[PDB]
């Protein structure tokens, strides 16, 4: 309950600060410079926490990394290439993980604390980033040890 | 290389078949492989197809049977074949899972060469099939040609057939060739060549002067076709596609050959000696066809008589006509598809052209020999014009013909003066596709305003709670309520209202909101967005607002029904009496009486049942078998009609008006029989015509009726074209006049388009496409759109596809914006209600317990997607129409989602998800672009012409069994994870139909028929007036199924109103 | 830690997965007052829920996951990899019934689309029969998890649950739910002290009665068994 409280709180406060220098900026385009607004834009810099302030920061970029054809990760010294698209008979591009295409960034942290995409916190929509592509186990047991045996041979020959 | 010998096949759909999926695909790959196929189409009766490969004199028959009554059809081709020398030519056939193992095992004992199952395709593969086949047919056929003419010329049309598959391939001997040209010579017998550009409408203009030659000389005539169609060198083979436009060539005084130019040049080789045989079999006339030429093309001038050059009056400019070859040679010059545009400035071009060829100053230019025709119309007084011409030339070249018993009219140019589609609305598709872009570019653009509004204010609230009241912002503000437009910001408005309202218990008219959970959690029947961006919550209420709301994308309706589901399954078997014990099966426990009436194959094409083993074996079969309007009264007896809980569907196409009529009589003497009951007494003449007037109106149920898709899609077209679009507006005439405002006029469908093989956006696209037709249709006919467009009603199909999961609500908001913006129509009118069918092709004969699985899934994306009527199709669908424990498998399906899953108790439960919204997206737009391909092919219309929907499909349908025997699409259970026994379905129960019942229909009609024998004649006769004075042809229905059955009345029309002309 | 069990034996979707999460959370403070780190154990911790009909189960795992990371994080201060709960999904063989077993072939394919939906880390599924688990039955069970994964068009994205307002709403009214069950169990001196009264026991039985008597009350639609009956069994 309390990590909710702090989903919505920082929503708030980051769609307060996408607000104040979204006004600022239809001010200096009409001419008006008020840098008052400013203030209490930076204000809200602080207010935001620091893994809520990069949850956003990432975001656009984020964004391009499912956006492609592609999805380019490097571990250790490699890379680890994974395959985005699925295309139907139709021609139509079914992409894995679909992201939302949100404008207000209340909206966007929002959703990236309470349901983040398949393989990040909190892991709501998946613990893993993408399936396994391909693990049915083999179950057995009757009779002595000897019969149970047999049939695990038997069917993983 | 390809086969050894000339290979040739004769391929059809058998009688009442409308099942061209399966060997449309099957042509395709015998042409490749390299084989002359002579293609019948659709709808073949064993007559047809014998007489056709008898005449073509082929190595291999190659048939279609998905309706049934297969053992019967084709013991009787090898029965007929046999009997008139065609034992040599072997049999081929095909019915999916419709024959079983049983039957294939008969018939090939019988004389049948093969059948192929589903399983004998996974395994062979569909290449492996055709070139077993072919393999099989490949043989020599010249060694059964006639040595003298002895045969030939008494007039043994087989020794003619035989004879020129010897000339043809020059296996004919020397001397033999210059005794056929010597009596060829001394017979005088006159030799009509018909040339033209490609796809002008040379054989249907051949198909229709032949017809005139018949009825004018009570067939008297002999005459002889050679057709010609351009041959492929690449593969070997060719798609001799002229013979399938022939319909007036079904007589014994006609034959027809057709001929692969087999080069690059527009005639055969070996031309003049095929001509020349059927000069010397003692022919009345020889007309010839030739293949698509050039401008500078003309090589049918020196091989006959008399030249015929077709064309349309799209040729460019008037200066191309000095470049035509062919315009300074031709005795006669047809212009046809003169309803083109244009076709009037085009005649006076080629006339005067005409006339500064031949020099003929001193003569007028309108009496020169080009003629104005239109072959696509039944009966046109251009064709007659052009007919009436051929004879006065063909009679002074030695011909001798009776006095003619046509009308011996003058001019040269038709009068057709019908239209469907107005060529100033022919690009009525691309302004839709231009509406619905227009409407997204406004979403965009007010959502940007009113975001940008509210980051003002709220900066402005903020910076007052600071202390620097900078006013500037609000300046800009108020700047953004005027840019935004009256309807947003009144839906932004009723946005906190609208949420207060789904957030209770109930909707204040009460309606519950909330179904609680075992678990004691409050199911809301519509969730709302809990958005704070202004910008999101417009874009939302604008692109996607909750059921009952514009654009009606979650639904057309508010919430959904609370007694009557959307359930309505599909039923028919045997006779009427059969069937409404399904009827009574289906409908048991359900408040809701919801029927849905499939008939068998002989009264979908409007047939009367008969003793001819063509017809007798499908009887009952596939369907009920409705043949009189006292069959239909026994197919609903029971169920009140007029009943406002009480809704039937009938699933009919090209007799379709003349159900209609049957059904709206049944429903009114329902009402006239409960009167007399209530009363114990007749209703006086008043009286009745109260009643009678009260139950047009009230009457609930749904009509397919839709022509369009039967060109694109389900070929039950019987009638011409033209002609069922025009009794279909009678009919929606005779609803408005009448005040019909429950009864459904036609139920726009794709299921068929799909089921042939189209994927989700051709379906989708097309069946919009169609239904905007329509409504132009009616638009140019003088019908107010607030009228005619609450009463459409819809139908698709949900395969396994992704776009399947948001087809409806696409089609919805496609709808509900065109119908606002475009066409101003009201409420009522935006508003799109269909009926969804579970796909059933994507059901198998492989593993038949699997296809519950798949039916689950399509029921499931249906009901989410908040459709307005479901059908489930059951596990043995491959095999047979749903047995009594089959069809409550499919019908628990619905149950079990509707009442026990949880998910279901959520109305909306699509709406929000990205993966939905994004996919909704991308369908629309899909279907928007198609519309623009159809757009620039002349509309609809104008596409059905070319054959784009039809090539379309099945181009799609190719590519997906490409992919279904090739592996790369899984399917489970066929493809993929088969069975380690091997075993297709034991023995199943099927539906097949009694004996008792083929007897039963066959003495009710002979009953009928004796009954009402006085009248008969006289109303068929007032029937054909309607037709030919130009009057409402469903209001003399509504008399005319009183006292005829349905073949006569079918039979009737095609007197007057013509046959449909199959389009490959 | 299992609650495949505890759902069979009568407890709803809320019951279960409160109970098992709290199971959990107490094998987790076990190994802690053993002296143990987080790290150690929690990314062993294996679970197993039920997935039935009612509308709960839709959310159970993704409800799950986010409770466990959560607190993990927040609470235990433990590492990515045990933030991480995974779990095997079993088709509820209680929802499958003997009167038309070939209606529960209907019923295991819901359920198993919500789990894969839902992204299961392993999934089980019910064969239609009463008898004798047959190499037949078993390929029909087996094949609907191939139909899914395989033909099933949706079935292609990964994440087709989010952004629904109906699965956003459930998974927050259900998280809470099961929150408020803590509670009622923590109140009671946690999992050891509410089985010293048989509370579990006693909730479970309670709800197992309700479902069976609306069952029979005919109140609870189950097609094939109390509605549209078989006409001749
Ligand atoms: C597609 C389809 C339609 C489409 C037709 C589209 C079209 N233009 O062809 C639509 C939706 C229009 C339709 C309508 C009807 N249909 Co239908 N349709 C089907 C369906 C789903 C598949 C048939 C198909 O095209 N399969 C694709 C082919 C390529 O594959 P296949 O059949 O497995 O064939 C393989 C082999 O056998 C081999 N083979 C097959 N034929 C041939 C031919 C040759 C020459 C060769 C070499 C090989 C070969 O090639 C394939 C290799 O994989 C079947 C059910 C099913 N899935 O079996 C019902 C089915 C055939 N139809 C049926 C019925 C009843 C009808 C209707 C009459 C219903 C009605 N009462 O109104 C209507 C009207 C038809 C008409 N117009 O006259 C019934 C038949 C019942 C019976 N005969 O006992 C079926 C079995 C469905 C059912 N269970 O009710 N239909
Ligand atoms: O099989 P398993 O359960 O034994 O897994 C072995 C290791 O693989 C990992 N894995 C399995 N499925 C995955 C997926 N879809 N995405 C990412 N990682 C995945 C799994 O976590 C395990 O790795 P680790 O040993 O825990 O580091
Ligand atoms: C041969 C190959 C295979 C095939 O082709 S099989 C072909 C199978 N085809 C079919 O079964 C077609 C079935 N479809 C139809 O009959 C129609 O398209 C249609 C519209 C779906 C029939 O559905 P109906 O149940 O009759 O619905 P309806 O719109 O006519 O409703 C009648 C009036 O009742 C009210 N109503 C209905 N649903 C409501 C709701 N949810 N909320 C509030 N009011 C509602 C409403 O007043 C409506 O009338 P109106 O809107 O005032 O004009
Ligand atoms: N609009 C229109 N179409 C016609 C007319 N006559 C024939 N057609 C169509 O033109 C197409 C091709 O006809 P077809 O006889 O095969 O031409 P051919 O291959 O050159 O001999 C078919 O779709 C016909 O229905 C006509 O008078 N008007
Ligand atoms: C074209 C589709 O229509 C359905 N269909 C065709 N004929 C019948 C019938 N008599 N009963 C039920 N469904 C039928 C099948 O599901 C088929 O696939
Ligand atoms: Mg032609
Ligand atoms: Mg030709």
């Amino acid at each position: 309950r309390a990590y909710h409280r702090r989903v919505v709180a920082q929503s708030k406060l980051a769609r307060e600060r996408q607000q104040l220098r979204a006004a600022h900026d239809m001010l200096q385009g009409a001419g008006h410079e008020s840098a008052a607004l400013e203030t209490l834009a930076s204000e809200r810099d602080v207010s935001l926490g620091a893994v809520e302030r990069k949850l956003l920061a990432m975001w656009p970029q984020m964004q391009q990394a499912y956006s492609g054809d592609e999805y380019v990760v490097k571990i250790r010294d490699k890379e680890i290439r994974t395959g985005l698209i699925s295309t139907t008979l139709s021609g139509t591009k079914i992409r894995k993980v679909v992201l939302p295409r949100f404008e207000d960034e209340g909206e966007i942290l929002k959703w990236l604390m309470r349901e983040n995409v398949p393989g990040s916190f909190p892991y709501t929509a998946g613990v893993f980033a993408f399936k396994r592509e391909g693990p049915t186990r083999m179950f057995a047991g009757e009779g002595d040890a000897f019969r149970t045996n047999r049939r695990f041979k038997l069917v993983s020959e | 290389r390809g086969p050894a010998n000339k290979v040739r096949f004769v391929t059809a759909a058998s009688l009442f078949d409308g099942h061209d999926a399966s060997i449309n695909i099957m042509r395709r790959i015998l042409q490749s492989q390299g084989c002359e196929v002579i293609h019948l189409g659709h709808n073949r009766s064993v007559q047809e197809v014998v007489t056709a490969a008898l005449q073509e004199d082929v190595q291999g028959i190659a048939i279609s049977s998905y309706q049934g009554g297969h053992v019967e059809y084709f013991k009787y081709m090898i029965d007929l074949l046999r009997e008139h020398g065609g034992e040599h030519i072997q049999v081929f056939g095909g019915g999916g899972g419709v024959i079983v193992p049983d039957e294939i095992r008969e018939l090939q004992a019988y004389g049948v060469a093969r059948i192929y199952s589903p399983e004998d395709g996974q395994r062979m593969g569909l290449a492996g099939m055709i070139t077993d086949m072919a393999q099989r047919c490949d043989i020599d056929l010249t060694r059964y040609a006639p040595t003298t003419l002895d045969t030939v010329v008494a007039g043994d049309r087989r020794a003619l057939a035989q004879l020129i598959t010897a000339l043809e391939n020059g296996k004919a001997d020397p001397e033999l060739v210059s005794a056929l040209h010597a009596q060829a010579k001394a017979a005088a017998v006159p030799v009509l060549g018909i040339t033209g550009t490609g796809g002008a409408g040379k054989s249907s203009l051949t198909d229709e002067l032949i017809r005139r030659f018949r009825l004018d000389q009570d067939d008297a005539l002999s005459i002889a076709v050679i057709s010609i169609d351009p041959s492929r060198r690449k593969s070997g083979g060719a798609l001799l596609g002229d013979r399938i436009r022939m319909n007036a060539i079904n007589h014994p005084n006609i034959f027809m050959r057709s001929l692969a130019t087999r080069e690059a040049s527009e005639i055969s080789q070996a031309l003049p000696d095929v001509i020349a045989a059927c000069k010397a079999a003692r022919f009345d006339l020889v007309i010839v066809e030739t293949s698509g030429i050039g401008q500078g093309d003309a090589a049918i001038v020196p091989h006959v008589d008399l030249s015929l050059y077709v064309m349309t009056p799209e040729f460019g400019a008037a200066s191309q006509l000095e470049k035509i070859d062919m315009l300074d040679f031709a005795d006669f010059v047809a212009i046809n598809k003169f309803d083109r545009k244009g076709a009037q400035d085009a005649w006076r071009d080629v006339a005067k052209q005409v006339q500064r060829n031949r020099e003929q100053w001193h003569s007028r230019a309108e009496d020169m020999p080009v003629y104005g025709t239109q072959a696509s119309r039944f009966n046109d007084d251009g064709v007659t014009m052009l007919y009436q011409g051929l004879v006065g030339a063909l009679g002074a070249r030695g011909m001798s013909l009776k006095p003619g018993t046509l009308p011996n009219l003058e001019g040269r140019i038709s009068t057709g003066q019908n239209v469907i589609v107005p060529p100033a609305r022919s690009r009525y598709l691309a302004e839709l596709a231009d509406t619905v872009r227009a409407y997204h570019r406004r979403v965009v653009a007010q959502s940007k305003l009113a975001r940008e509004r509210q980051q003002l204010r709220a900066a402005h609230d903020m910076l007052q709670g600071a202390g620097h009241e900078s006013a500037a912002l609000e300046t800009l503000a108020s700047e953004r309520d005027v840019s935004l437009g009256a309807v947003e910001r009144k839906l932004l408005a009723m946005w906190p209202q609208m949420q207060q309202a789904y957030s209770g218990d109930e909707y204040v008219i009460r309606t519950g909101l909330i179904s609680t959970t075992l678990s004691g959690t409050k199911i809301r029947k519509v969730v709302l967005p809990r958005f704070e961006d202004e910008g999101e919550i417009l874009k939302w209420l604008m692109r996607e607002n909750v059921p009952g709301s514009f654009p009606y994308t979650a639904g057309v309706f508010a919430f959904k029904r609370e007694g009557e589901d959307p359930t309505r399954m599909f039923a028919g078997e045997g006779d009427a009496f059969r069937t409404n014990r399904r009827f009574k099966l289906v409908s048991e426990g359900m408040e809701a009486k919801r029927l849905s009436t499939a008939f068998d194959s002989v009264t979908l094409y409007g047939e009367d049942p008969h003793e001819r083993p063509d017809i007798y074996g499908k009887v009952g079969n596939s369907g009920v078998s409705i043949a009189t309007l006292e069959d239909m009264k026994v197919l609903y007896d029971g169920f009140d009609l007029t009943n406002p809980s009480t809704s039937v569907s009938m699933t009919i196409n090209g007799p379709a008006p003349t159900i209609l009529a049957m059904f709206m009589n049944t429903a009114i003497d329902q009402q006239i029989d409960r009167f007399r009951a209530d009363n114990g007494r007749d209703p006086t003449a008043d009286e009745e015509a109260k009643i009678r007037a009260w139950v047009l109106q009230n009457v609930r149920g749904t009509v397919q009726a839709d022509i369009l898709k039967e060109d694109q899609g389900q070929n039950t077209c019987i009638f011409s074209t033209e002609f069922s679009l025009k009794v279909m507006g009678d009919i929606q005439e005779y609803f408005v006049h009448h005040q019909v405002r429950n009864f459904y006029s036609v139920s726009i469908s794709g299921y068929h388009i799909a089921e042939a093989g189209a994927n989700p956006i051709s379906q989708l696209a097309f069946t919009l496409a169609n239904g905007f037709t329509y409504v132009e249709a009616y638009l140019a006919r003088g019908m107010h759109i607030d009228d005619f467009a609450p009463n459409l009603s819809f139908f698709f199909s949900n395969g396994m596809d992704p776009e399947y999961s948001v087809l409806g609500r696409v089609a919805r908001r496609i709808w509900a914006v065109t119908m606002r913006d475009k066409y101003g129509a009201n409420d009522r009118s935006q508003k799109l209600k269909y009926h969804i069918q579970t796909s059933g092709r994507s059901l198998h004969a492989q593993e038949i317990d699997f296809n519950d699985i798949r039916t689950t899934l399509q029921a499931l994306i249906a009901i989410y997607d908040n459709c307005n009527s479901l059908h489930t199709n059951a596990y043995d669908e491959a095999i047979t129409t749903p047995t009594a424990e089959s069809v409550r498998r499919a019908l628990a399906i619905q149950l079990i989602i509707n009442r026990e899953w949880g998910v279901a108790k959520c109305e909306n439960p699509n709406q929000g998800s990205f993966l939905i919204e994004e996919l909704t997206d991308l369908v629309e737009e899909a279907v928007l672009q198609e519309f623009e391909r159809i757009a620039e092919r002349g509309g609809v219309l104008g596409a059905m012409e070319t054959g784009y929907q039809r090539g379309k499909i099945q181009e799609e349908s190719l590519y997906y069994e490409q992919l279904k025997h090739d592996g790369t699409l899984p399917i489970i259970g066929v493809n993929t994870f088969r069975n380690p026994n091997g075993d297709p379905t034991q023995t199943l129960e099927l539906a097949r139909s009694s004996e008792d019942e083929k007897q039963s229909q066959l003495h009710r009609l002979t009953e009928f028929h004796g009954a009402h024998q006085a009248d008969a004649e006289a109303m068929l006769a007032r029937l054909r007036q309607a037709v030919i004075d130009n009057r409402n042809v469903f209001a003399v229905l509504m008399d005319a199924v009183r006292v005829c059955s349905l073949g006569q009345i079918t039979h009737a029309l095609f007197e007057v109103g013509g046959q449909y002309r199959r389009n490959m």
